[PDB]
């Protein structure tokens, strides 16, 4: 089965879900994770 | 270290025993590879080196590589004055004669 | 001297330190900017005529006159630049007769002065210390960030020998203009000296970082005549 | 002003250990510099006397600066001769000179031995060393740092030395510093008859072992006590050279080298600053003439071993020489144990 | 004649070595006298002046 | 390469390794000994048994990687010329490591004992504080380490000239001479008239003198498995790669003791 | 059950490299957010987004200095380059131990978690990147905060080792029949010269944080000078750790660059021995130099003399390899694709990037520089502007081959313009607030450095978008990248010659010089089976 | 000749199984002696081989350096609009007013700053 | 049979079509354990670092 | 797991080399305990026959179409370097041979043919 879409971890065609939700939701966490730090060490120290 | 009359023997040589057109192309690509541009004696002998192996695209893109490779515009005029026997013998003709 | 708005070079010296500092920078940017113009002029003629070229040179690969010629040249560079900064390293320091010591002491976040001579028989020492103005208690026309409550004021024309030490953390003594700047860490003894040839006043804002409220603890030092600073050791 | 003299004497035995290392009937070229060192080297000791420290320095770095490029052009026999002579004399100048000068600005016996075997440390990067391009600018610059210090920032007459010091008969007449001169000739005995014949039957390890060991027993030494060290270091010099016709393969000689280079480093860092201890205590003040003695007992040795050593390889064969190199270097041993009070005065 | 040409890539790297030197060293030679030297005599003439006011 | 029937057989002297879990669990285990230290010291756990998990599931797994290299060098019959030179390279650029971290420690005994500091009154093994003499228990330990020390010798000279009595009896007195170093040192440690805490002296004795003891637990270790895997019939007179390097970490420790005793324990 | 075995429990090389690139997007993701968060803080004077808080200030600088140093230029040059290419190059089946390149891998994924709950669980860590003692105590950071984050330092350095390791052990008895070692390329020869330091240097830095954080919590009293030890110890033991580190990220672009000169312009390198030596004395001249980052701590006045002196003299051998670069560019035919103008925009701005540094080697000049953003104004051009450049260049070169999919041409050269707009933007007016007198890890500042503060908050925005527009060229690479090779002539890897046809060319396409470029493009599991044979 | 005449706008468009075959005619004329060949074979033979089809097209077309500058037209674009937006909802504090910076210029002339090159608060 | 099992269980671990870990029949002692184990001990890693995050202390 | 060899001739497998046992009581030797790729080197080693290769490529003849470098694999294709007739002109370029086409070497021009064995 070698060939240009057996080297990946995650499958790219023939899928339910289209490939976008996934390529998409990875760069949203990447991009959010450090705005939710920020608004939880702001919350936990007094200001709003 | 090598000379002008050393290179201008080697690749007569080397031109005088080629046998298909990859090895033509070969010689004439690192020919004009050097500081030294071709004699008119090697490329006399490259002209019959492409007539032996039967091509024509090979023998006109020779000239073409001889006005990139002279500086000036006189020197290229005097190569084409001493090699004119050899061209209306073959047939060549220029590409600034055919208009492709 | 203060910082001005859209800043391009250094501010104005005040001591012959830093007067010695801008001399070897301009001295520096000279074959700095020859070698930058030259990196750029070769780049320059390599895509101008060398870009979807005809014809290859693969034999020339080897060099070897050349080779030496980027290797001493930069070597000279090397020299020449190491000349002056060896003379100014060894030469402008405190050479004969300090005539002042200021101790200033380091703590979290404000400065304590104290002057080490004119000590009475019962240990009379003049000391204060330097906290920051906040903003909401600023009167019209003061700068911000950079404006105190008591100044360092200090004589012309005399040495001044700084002793710089800390209590808490690591902190650091900078004016700019006078060409300060000594670390405090909390075990040793740091000196500097200082030479000032005009009056006026001179700002400065602390380097290495101590916490919460590092951007607020700044340095200011004025420099009255004489008179003035007999004038004003007789009302602290 | 006391260290930029450590570095300037690190980087003279440097380009002295460099120049003696490379070499470029070899016998006859190879022999030309400890040959001539052997002579020169008492000449300094008076000569500093007269005209001062820094002057044989700097003299010496420029003999050997015009000598190495003179030396690029030559090609025939008598010019290659003439050119490794006065090569050996601007190494000469520069090795006693240096070492006299940090035995006079450091006065204490405890600051002297962690100097001296910081110093001793340039002999292995000779033999280590790359490019070498780099590391010329960089001694240069250092050099530089040394020039605007003693000859432009503060201006002095030739100034000669304050006290006239001992001659150098009375001093071949004590006992004490011949012991001292022994354990310096005795150690490079073994290690200089080794490598001219070992393509006829390693620098890495010897160089990495005497940079490891003389920094570390500089220091120790002193509370250690200086005999014991000597003891201790002579006799893993002779335990280690005893070793090699034992080994016979390439791989299993590695293991002896960290034997040889470490203890050797041991033994010249113990016993070099001990002569000025013996100089301070017996006589006066005048430190030239006992560190020529030292360079002369050094440097004897690369003279006299590459070309008795292949006579003796020929005569008695390789185990009988290293068998009898280390009994040599085992027996003088005992006599150490003389180095615990000499007679004061 | 003009049918010998033997080095034309050599004669290009001296006149292309030749020309970012000079280049170079001109815009080299108004760093040094057209933005240091008169900013040093303003600085001098500064203080030949705040000492003579101070003289009177 | 022209023998008859090659192609059923590798044509390269290396090793391919099967699909092994023990990386990730390794990394599992070490994430809950990073996490439970950094929280076991400010609070926020209190019981002190999920430390102590952390740290034996960290050594099993190591002695589970160790199961399988031994299988697949005794059992499977893969480790060719080149594989062995290959694991003595990697085993010599370990070794080199461990050695660095002790130069680290012995510049920074250096750079306070030469140029103390204000606050102790200058002078070292200071005011207060009585060191250990070296006239004393210290050299029962160096002289047991030079007697260990030749004692693996005649292990591995009893196995090449094929006798299995007398390596055996090597290994087994070379591990009760180990055993004793550790008790000696462990009883010094609770003889001792100065603390963890009390100066600067007394944090770097007992940081370069205790990196020592868990590095010289690891011998005993070692040479257990060197008696159970000899005892078994595991060892050859020509592939025994398992004395080599317990070999090798022997006597760069004793080096170690020997550079470890003549400046804390002498010096001062 | 397969998914497993070979995603999860791994021997072979290239298949950890993948997991490798999708880690370090994802630790390069967060990093850039975190200085987005920063940049528009320092906007105009005030106090902005951050309402008060001083602290989640320098939590987001350090955790922006650890996240983009430790997690994105390593594991995207060691794990991604290095893992996939250096047994390509010298002719290896796998590596020589395979287990311990999972274990290098596997020991990072809870390296982040530590430091992500290293800025959750109190007000935070804000010691900087540097964690200096005296600060870094229980006086003012008292909590599981620092010591969550000294152990993301102790896992990333056993991978590093355990990598450096490795990769000695190949390169030395795992080569092809005829490969003696002055044959190797270049790309192998830098990943030893860094593989070497990092044996070198991390023993040093192991032992520092491990005496700092036996003097936070067992009261061991080594930077303590109330018991007789000095913080300035502290200091040396991590700047022998960190003037290496800072060519251990540089070293393997430099060779990645070598061969983007070798392919789009026709011509062999110049001088290759010049460059394994000049490479050699660069590694070995980065360990006798640390003390330069110590000038106002008060040292004598005959060692600044010996630091300025054995710091400008790496000055020598990088010149050797610029000059190099161009006699390599200068005769040849040159055309401009998307790894090229990378290579272009490498050589102008790294030597913009290093000529400051011979400013701020002299002792006497860095008393007018120092903890002044001339510094980051420095270090932006040679790690944002130099590293990320070759890692950039290195993957739009080697992706159509360990892939199989190509990408767009215009979308590529979009991102390189806007990169460089908006990174040149940025970086540019530090030097100007450094030459004014602005401090370092200042959240507000006076009422003068606005301007250009405005300025430099505006390239940001426009880098993002170039991140933004990346991602977009990702997921056009991947999906409909087989009908990407007939837009432009950008997926040839070498133009025909002046005199070779097109039919002659279509026979014989690739002609290379590496083993890299002659394998099927998706890579086989078990590359070579017979052994590859060199005259 | 219609076979022969005007290949430069039909090349591309052929299948491989009828470009094949012009090859293989021209192939078996280019024996013959020329001066016997026509115009039109000339030309083909040039443009078969050494033309601006296939291998030897340009990296870049004149309808994709277009398209690469409003690209980054439009990438600069949307930053400044984003910023903007950071920039009208701003704290401003106290001191940035004219009539502030106004009086600080006074304190500096009175305790004499910037002497050299110049001293201006002034910035709105 | 006698203590060289050596030339029997080399004729076991080659031609067994279960992974090398997991072939003796003892390695079920070996491997029960540590996992069951393991899931403890990073599952009480994992309640205590939630349970900082919210302030709680034991 | 089957008959055990004694040169290679007989050596069909990986089934054919299990040996037989050492005695209780003796250090056994490497005749009497070995399996896998270890014995196989150690009988090949013990007659003059070098299993694993370690001989470069050829360097004497240069080659055309009609007398060919022949290069042996085990498989369709094997990677060869040239760098030259006199064995270091040529610069390094690596090639692919099959069993249906023959490389050329762009610059020198050395022609390489397939035995497949
Ligand atoms: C990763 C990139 C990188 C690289 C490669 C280097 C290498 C070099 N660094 Fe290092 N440096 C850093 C990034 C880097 N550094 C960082 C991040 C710090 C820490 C800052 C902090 O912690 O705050 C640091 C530390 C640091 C400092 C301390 C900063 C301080 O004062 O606070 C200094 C200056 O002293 C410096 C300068 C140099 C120099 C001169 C080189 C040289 O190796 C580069 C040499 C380059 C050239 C010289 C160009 C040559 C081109 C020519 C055409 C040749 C012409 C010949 C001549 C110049 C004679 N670096
Ligand atoms: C720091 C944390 C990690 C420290 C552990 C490092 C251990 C490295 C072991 C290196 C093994 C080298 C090797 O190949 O040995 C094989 C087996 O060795 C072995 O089996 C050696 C076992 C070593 C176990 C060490 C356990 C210490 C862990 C801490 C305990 C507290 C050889 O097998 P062979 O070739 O000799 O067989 C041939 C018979 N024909
Ligand atoms: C930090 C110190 C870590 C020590 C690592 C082991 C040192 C020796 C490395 C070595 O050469 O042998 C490896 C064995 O490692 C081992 O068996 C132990 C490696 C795991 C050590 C634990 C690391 C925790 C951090 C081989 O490993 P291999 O399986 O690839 O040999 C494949 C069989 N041909
Ligand atoms: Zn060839």
């Amino acid at each position: 089965d070698v060939g240009p879409y057996s080297n990946l971890p995650f499958k790219v065609k023939n899928r339910r879900v289209p490939y976008a939700v996934p390529h998409f939701l990875f760069f949203a966490i990447g991009m959010g994770i450090p705005f939710f730090a920020c608004y939880v060490q702001l919350k936990r120290s007094g200001s709003i | 270290e090598e000379t002008y009359e050393e290179f201008s023997q080697r690749y007569e040589k080397e031109f005088d025993e080629a046998y298909d057109l990859f090895e033509v192309q070969r010689v004439l690509n690192n020919c004009f590879s050097y500081d030294i541009v071709p004699s008119p004696a090697v490329i006399g002998k490259a002209l019959n080196a492409c007539r032996r192996v039967n091509d024509y695209a090979t023998a006109v893109r020779v000239f073409e590589g001889l006005k990139h490779k002279v500086e000036t515009k006189e020197q290229y005029d005097a190569y084409l004055e001493e090699l004119k026997d050899v061209r209306e013998e073959l047939g060549i003709d220029l590409k600034e004669e055919l208009f492709p | 001297d203060v910082p001005t708005p859209w800043g391009i070079f250094f501010q104005d010296s005040a001591t012959p330190n830093m007067e010695g500092i801008i001399e070897l920078h301009n001295n520096i940017m000279f074959y700095l900017v020859l070698i930058l113009t030259f990196v750029s002029y070769i780049l320059y003629t390599i895509i101008y005529n060398y870009s979807n070229a005809t014809i290859v040179h693969k034999y020339m690969n080897h060099g070897q006159l050349i080779e030496i010629v980027w290797t001493t040249l930069p070597a000279v560079i090397l020299l020449i630049i190491a000349f002056p900064s060896f003379i100014l390293l060894y030469l402008c320091d405190e050479v004969i007769s300090p005539a002042m010591t200021i101790k200033a002491i380091g703590l979290q976040w404000y400065w304590k002065y104290e002057y080490s001579d004119f000590i009475n028989d019962d240990g009379e020492i003049v000391e204060f210390e330097s906290y920051v103005i906040p903003e909401e208690l600023l009167e019209d026309g003061q700068l911000r960030l950079l404006d105190v409550d008591a100044s360092v004021v200090v004589p012309v024309d005399t040495h001044i020998r700084f002793i710089v030490s800390s209590a808490d953390v690591i902190h650091d003594f900078c004016v700019p203009a006078l060409g300060v700047k000594v670390d405090a860490s909390p075990g040793r003894l740091n000196q500097t000296s200082a030479l000032i040839q005009r009056e006026g006043v001179y700002y400065g804002q602390c380097s290495e970082l101590c916490g919460v409220m590092h951007s607020a603890m700044p340095i200011k030092i004025e420099a009255v005549s004489l008179y003035e600073f007999i004038n004003w050791l007789d009302e602290q | 002003s006391r260290k930029l003299i450590l570095f300037i004497v690190f980087l003279a035995l440097l380009l002295d250990n460099m120049l003696l290392t490379v070499v470029v009937q070899v016998g006859l070229l190879f022999a030309s510099k400890a040959t001539v060192q052997l002579i020169t080297n008492p000449f300094i000791g008076l000569l500093t006397n007269r005209i001062g420290y820094p002057i044989p320095i700097f003299a010496g770095f420029c003999i050997m600066f015009v000598s190495t490029i003179m030396f690029a052009f030559s090609s025939s026999y008598a010019f290659l001769l003439i050119a490794r002579s006065l090569q050996g004399i601007g190494s000469s100048c520069s090795s006693v000179a240096g070492m006299g000068m940090l035995a006079s600005v450091y006065t204490d016996d405890e600051e002297r031995g962690n100097v001296m075997g910081i110093a001793l440390g340039g002999l292995a990067m000779g033999v280590l060393v790359g490019k070498t391009a780099p590391f010329l600018v960089l001694a240069a610059l250092v050099l530089l740092d040394g020039a605007i210090q003693l000859f432009v920032l503060q201006p002095s007459r030739v100034q000669p030395e304050s006290q006239k010091g001992t001659p150098l008969t009375t001093l071949l007449k004590d006992p004490y510093i011949l012991i001292a001169a022994g354990s310096i000739c005795f150690a490079n005995m073994g290690i200089a008859m080794l490598e001219p014949a070992l393509p006829i039957w390693a620098f890495l390890p010897a160089s990495i072992s005497y940079l490891i060991g003389t920094n570390i027993f500089g220091i120790l030494a002193h509370k250690m006590g200086r005999w014991l060290c000597a003891l201790l270091g002579m006799i893993i010099v002779g335990v280690s050279i005893l070793c090699i016709p034992f080994a016979k393969n390439i791989y299993g000689l590695i293991a002896p080298n960290f034997g040889v280079g470490f203890a050797i480093g041991m033994v010249d860092s113990s016993m070099m600053p001990i002569m000025g201890y013996l100089v301070d205590l017996r006589h006066v003040s005048v430190y030239g003439s006992v560190y020529a003695i030292a360079d002369v007992a050094f440097c004897m040795g690369y003279a006299i071993g590459p070309s008795a050593g292949g006579a003796i390889a020929k005569a008695i064969g390789f185990p009988w020489l290293m068998t009898i190199i280390g009994i040599i270097d085992i027996l003088f041993a005992p006599l150490c144990f003389f180095l615990r009070s000499p007679p004061a005065k | 004649s003009l049918t010998r040409i033997q080095g034309s890539v050599k004669r290009r790297i001296l006149t292309d070595i030749s020309v970012g030197l000079t280049l170079g060293f001109g815009f080299a030679s108004y760093w040094w006298w057209g933005v240091h030297k008169p900013t040093v005599a303003h600085r001098e003439n500064y203080y030949i002046e705040l000492a003579k006011k101070k003289k009177a | 390469m022209r023998i008859q029937n090659r192609e059923n057989l590798q044509l390269f002297p290396f090793h391919l390794v099967t699909n092994s879990p023990w990386p990730l669990t390794t990394s599992l285990a070490l994430m809950s000994l990073a996490l439970t230290l950094g929280l076991t010291m400010h609070g926020y756990i209190g019981n002190h048994l999920w430390l102590f998990l952390a740290i034996s599931l960290v050594l099993s797994s190591i002695f589970l990687w160790v199961r399988d290299v031994v299988i697949e060098g005794t059992y499977l019959g893969d480790h060719t010329i080149a594989v062995r030179k290959g694991l003595n390279i990697g085993f010599m650029l370990f070794v080199l490591s461990e050695i660095l971290i002790f130069a680290a420690l012995f510049w920074s005994y250096f750079h306070s004992a030469m140029g103390p500091t204000i606050e102790i009154g200058c002078q070292w093994p200071p005011v207060g504080i009585t060191s250990i003499k070296p006239t004393e228990l210290p050299l029962l330990n160096t002289i047991i380490l030079l007697a260990s020390g030749a004692t693996v010798t005649w292990a591995h000279h009893s196995i090449l000239y094929k006798d299995r009595q007398g390596t055996l009896v090597g290994l087994f007195i070379t591990t009760l001479l180990i055993i004793l170093f550790v008790g000696c040192q462990v009883l010094e440690y609770t003889w001792a008239t100065f603390t963890i805490a009390d100066s600067v002296f007394g944090s770097i004795f007992y940081a370069g003198t205790g990196l020592h003891f868990i590095h010289m637990v690891m011998l005993i270790v070692m040479l257990a498995i060197c008696y159970a895997r000899m005892y078994f019939y595991h060892f050859t007179s020509n592939h025994h790669l398992g004395l080599e390097t317990t070999i090798l970490y022997l006597h760069v420790l004793d080096i170690i003791w020997l550079f470890l005793y003549i400046v804390f324990y002498w010096w001062g | 059950m397969n998914y497993i075995n070979r995603w999860l429990f791994s021997t072979n090389a290239k298949d950890i490299a993948v997991l490798y690139f999708i880690f370090a997007l994802f630790c390069g993701l967060l990093g850039s957010i975190m200085s987005l968060i920063l940049r528009l803080e320092l906007s105009a004077p005030g106090n902005q987004i951050l309402m008060g808080n001083h602290q989640l200030f320098n939590v987001v600088a350090t955790a922006h200095a650890v996240l983009m140093v430790f997690f994105l230029v390593m594991p995207a040059a060691i794990g991604f380059f290095g893992n996939y290419l250096l047994p390509l190059m010298i002719g290896a089946s796998d590596m020589s131990f395979a287990r311990l390149n999972n274990i290098s891998f596997w020991l990072l994924p809870p390296a982040l978690v530590s430091l992500l709950a290293s800025a959750l669980i109190e007000n935070g860590a804000g010691t900087g990147w540097t964690v200096y003692p005296p600060l870094a105590g229980v006086q003012s950071h008292s909590g599981p905060s620092v010591d969550l984050a000294i152990f993301a330092l102790h896992l990333t350095s056993i991978s590093s080792l355990l990598g450096a390791i490795n990769f000695i052990t190949t390169t030395l008895n795992m080569r092809t029949i005829g490969m003696t070692m002055s044959k190797l390329p270049l790309f192998v020869w830098a990943v030893v010269f860094t593989s070497i330091l990092l044996l070198l240097s991390l023993p040093v830095l192991s032992a520092g944080v491990t005496l700092l954080l036996l003097d936070r919590n067992f009261n061991t009293s080594f930077f303590e000078p109330a018991g007789g030890g000095d913080p300035i110890l502290y200091q040396h033991l991590f700047w022998f750790f960190g003037h290496p580190e800072v060519y251990i990220l540089i070293i393997p672009g430099f060779g990645i660059i070598s061969h983007i000169v070798s392919t789009y312009s026709k011509k062999p390198v110049f001088g290759a021995i010049g460059m394994v030596y000049a490479m050699g004395s660069i590694g070995f001249l980065g360990l006798l130099v640390w003390s330069h980052h110590m000038y106002t701590v008060g040292l004598d006045v005959d060692s600044r003399a010996y630091f300025t002196s054995a710091t400008m003299v790496i000055a020598v051998p990088t010149g050797i390899k610029i000059f190099s670069w161009l006699a390599t560019l200068y005769g040849g035919s040159i055309r401009y694709t998307t790894p090229m103008l990378y290579a272009f925009a490498f050589l102008f701005l790294f030597t913009v990037g290093g000529l400051s540094g011979v400013v701020l080697s002299n002792a006497s000049l860095d008393i007018a520089f120092h903890d002044t953003y001339y510094v980051i104004g420095h270090f932006h051009y040679v790690l944002s502007l130099g590293a990320v450049f070759s890692l950039f260049a290195g993957y739009y070169y080697w992706s159509p081959l360990i892939t199989g999919l190509y990408y767009n041409n215009n979308l590529a050269n979009i991102q390189f313009w806007l990169l460089f707009i908006g990174t040149n933007v940025t970086f540019f007016p530090m030097h100007f607030l450094g030459l004014n007198g602005m401090p370092r890890r200042i959240p507000d500042y006076p009422d003068a450095f606005a301007g250009w503060n405005a300025i430099s908050s505006f390239g940001s925005l426009i880098s993002i978008i170039s991140v933004i527009l990346f991602a977009y060229v990702i997921y056009d690479q991947l999906v409909n990248g087989l009908t990407n090779k007939q837009l432009s002539t950008n997926s040839l890897f070498k133009n025909p010659d002046f005199i070779e046809s097109n039919i002659i060319f279509n026979d014989n396409s690739i002609k290379s010089s590496s083993i890299d470029f002659l394998l099927t493009s998706p890579p086989l599991p078990h590359t070579f089976n017979t052994p590859a044979i060199q005259s | 000749n219609a076979t022969v005449t005007n290949l430069e706008k039909r090349w591309e468009d052929l299948p491989e199984t009828d470009q094949k075959d012009i090859i293989s005619q021209l192939s078996e004329r280019q024996k013959l002696p020329w001066k016997d060949l026509t115009l039109s074979e000339k030309k083909a033979a040039w443009y078969i081989s050494f033309g601006e089809w296939g291998p030897r097209r340009p990296v870049h077309t004149k309808e994709d350096k277009l398209y690469i500058f409003w690209g980054t037209v439009i990438g600069i674009v949307i930053s400044a609009t984003i910023f903007g937006a950071f920039r009208y909802n701003r704290n401003v504090p106290k001191t940035m007013n004219r009539e502030w910076q106004a009086a600080s210029d006074e304190y500096l002339k009175s305790k004499n700053a910037e002497p050299f090159t110049g001293y201006s608060q002034i910035q709105s | 049979t006698a203590t060289e099992k050596i030339i029997e269980l080399q004729k076991f671990y080659q031609s067994t079509n279960k992974p090398i870990y997991a072939a003796h029949p003892r390695s079920k002692y070996y491997l029960i354990p540590y996992f069951g184990l393991l899931g403890v001990s990073v599952a009480a890693t994992l309640f205590y670092t939630g349970r900082a995050c919210f302030g709680i202390k034991d | 797991q089957f008959k055990t060899a004694t040169s290679i001739a007989e050596v069909e497998g990986l089934e054919n080399l299990v040996g037989p046992g050492a005695k209780t009581g003796t250090v056994p030797t490497d005749l009497e305990q070995a399996t896998g790729l270890e014995r196989y080197e150690l009988l090949g080693k013990l007659e003059g026959i070098e299993v694993f290769d370690e001989t470069p490529l050829e360097a004497v003849r240069k080659g055309t179409m009609k007398d060919p470098i022949l290069i042996d694999s085990y498989d369709d294709y094997r990677y060869v370097g040239c760098t030259g007739v006199p064995a270091d002109s040529h610069n390094i370029e690596w090639l692919k041979p099959t069993t249906e086409k023959n490389a050329r070497c762009w610059e020198c021009g050395s022609v390489y043919k397939l035995n497949f064995l």
